């Protein structure tokens, strides 16, 4: 996976 | 009068109100007495700084926690490099503080803010359950600006818990009215990225929100999909101005950019127009989205008009928020019918894709059943394929009132041979249509390769009810 958006 | 805000930098808050019309008309709002009082958002990111000198006055403990570290105090982690920045800066954009001389203010800036520090670790699936289910009778709204890797190959969405988390919410979140879930739509438009292979942004329970540059263009960051339901400001080139917010280490910045700004700034103005009606259901909210968004003066090639008179953009879903208009229509609005749900399994054997595949259906949406549908909400075509690679393969629905779909365009770097399994892909863009008569599924190999694969199951699932439509 869970990327920032 | 109203007074609008005297902070420093409200100023060079081009988005939220101005005489050139380029704004998400938030003044008016706040001219008709909705600053958010009452109404509680919480940020899920990796943190909040929650003694910002713009965000103190409004922090609510009740609308945070930290699932990282597993305590209640969602303070970021400090690091060199600022990595921690993200959920400072979306909470500043809802709920800035108003009137202090600092930074500039929120949306909705006399409504609770909080935040939730998960991404700051291992993000697993309880980890994203535990976020999305926090306090749902005291959080009102929900906002994330995050999800599966942008990289143009990905495709993945809630397992099991965040899913659960999902159907909680909606149905006995915020006292049986439904949690509001707004996500931003993703930053994969480098990528060629679709946001339909995002089963966050995807999915029929959350406001998926896509971003305009200042000028009403398409930014570069930009993901494209029928699940997108409407549209805010952000940023797009240099020369086009930016995001004004709260930043780590009590500073402010007028550089935020990407969709992470947009799915906050949805978020404050759905916080206004809750103050405006707290009756409004989950799904009440995203019918006044697609009723008062407005495409006009936003940049895109694929605008089309859909069965019931209304414009709407793979990039930009309805248009631009209105949040005067979100507000004003909230106040008398009748709340929707009891949702139904149509399931229709359109294959009668598998389906070789070959070059092209065109499955034609005429349905007649549970006739005479107690889930018969004549007013569409969400759609979504649920697929199951084999194809030897899955980016070549372009996707398209058709509506019976001929509302084209682009359920997956192609994604060059996309070159998995799994395939898709139970695939959701969802459309907004026939919301309000009558979807009895003939769908049309296209799949078509959009290179010259000697691509090969099988389509094997597709239900056609509607959802909506059968009253209360308004003139196109
Ligand atoms: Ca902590
Ligand atoms: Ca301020
Ligand atoms: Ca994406
Ligand atoms: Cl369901
Ligand atoms: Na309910
Ligand atoms: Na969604
Ligand atoms: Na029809």
């Amino acid at each position: 996976x869970x990327v920032x958006g | 009068v109203y007074q609008e805000p005297t902070d420093p930098k409200f100023p060079q808050q081009w988005y939220l109100s101005g005489v050139t019309q380029r704004d998400l008309n938030v003044k008016a709002a706040w001219a008709q007495g909705y600053t958010g009082h009452g109404i509680v958002v919480s940020i899920l990111d990796d943190g909040i700084e929650k003694n910002h000198p713009d965000l103190a006055g409004n922090y609510d403990p009740g609308a945070s926690f930290d699932v990282n570290d597993q305590d209640p105090d969602p303070q970021p982690r400090y690091t060199q490099m600022n990595d921690n920045r993200h959920g400072t800066r979306c909470a500043g954009e809802v709920a800035a503080v108003a009137n202090n001389g600092v930074c500039g203010v929120g949306v909705a800036y006399n409504a609770r803010i909080g935040g939730v520090r998960m991404l700051d670790g291992e993000v697993t699936d309880a980890v994203e359950a535990r976020s999305l289910g926090l306090n749902p009778n005291h959080i009102h709204i929900y906002s994330a600006s995050w999800g599966p890797e942008d990289d143009g190959k990905t495709v993945d969405g809630p397992a099991r818990l965040a899913e659960e988390a999902f159907f909680r919410g909606v149905s006995q979140g915020r006292g049986g009215l439904g949690s509001i879930f707004v996500w931003a739509s993703g930053n994969g438009g480098r990528e060629h990225d679709s946001c339909n292979c995002d089963g966050y942004t995807n999915s029929i329970y959350t406001l998926s929100i896509s971003s305009a540059t200042q000028f009403g263009n398409v930014p570069w960051y930009s993901e494209a999909c029928s699940s997108t339901l409407a549209t805010t400001y952000s940023s797009g080139n240099q020369n086009e101005k930016q995001i004004v917010t709260t930043d780590l280490r009590q500073k402010c910045t007028e550089s935020h950019t990407g969709t992470s700004a947009s799915a906050p700034l949805a978020a404050g103005i759905i916080a206004l127009t809750l103050e405006a009606n707290k009756n409004l259901t989950w799904r009440d909210m995203q019918h006044l989205v697609v009723q008062t968004s407005k495409p006009a003066h936003l940049n895109a090639n694929d605008w089309a008009t859909n069965g019931v008179g209304r414009k709407v953009s793979h990039s930009y879903g309805y248009g631009l928020l209105d949040a005067g208009a979100m507000v004003a229509l909230a106040q008398n609005w009748t709340t929707v019918a009891p949702q139904r749900k149509c399931i229709i399994d359109i294959l009668t054997e598998p389906k070789d894709i070959g070059k092209r595949l065109e499955v034609r259906k005429t349905v007649t949406a549970c006739l005479g059943e107690p889930n018969h549908i004549t007013r569409l909400e969400h759609a979504q075509a649920r697929l199951t394929l084999s194809y030897n690679r899955r980016g070549d393969l372009a996707i398209h629905l058709v509506s019976p009132m001929g509302t084209r779909s682009t359920l997956l365009a192609a994604r060059p770097h996309d070159y998995s041979a799994d395939g898709f399994n139970d695939w959701a892909f969802m459309t907004t863009h026939s919301w309000d249509e009558d979807p009895s008569g003939e769908w049309v599924l296209e799949i078509e190999n959009t290179s010259e390769a000697n691509n090969y694969g099988t389509l094997t199951k597709f239900t056609l699932v509607l959802y909506g009810t059968a009253s209360g439509s308004l003139v196109p």
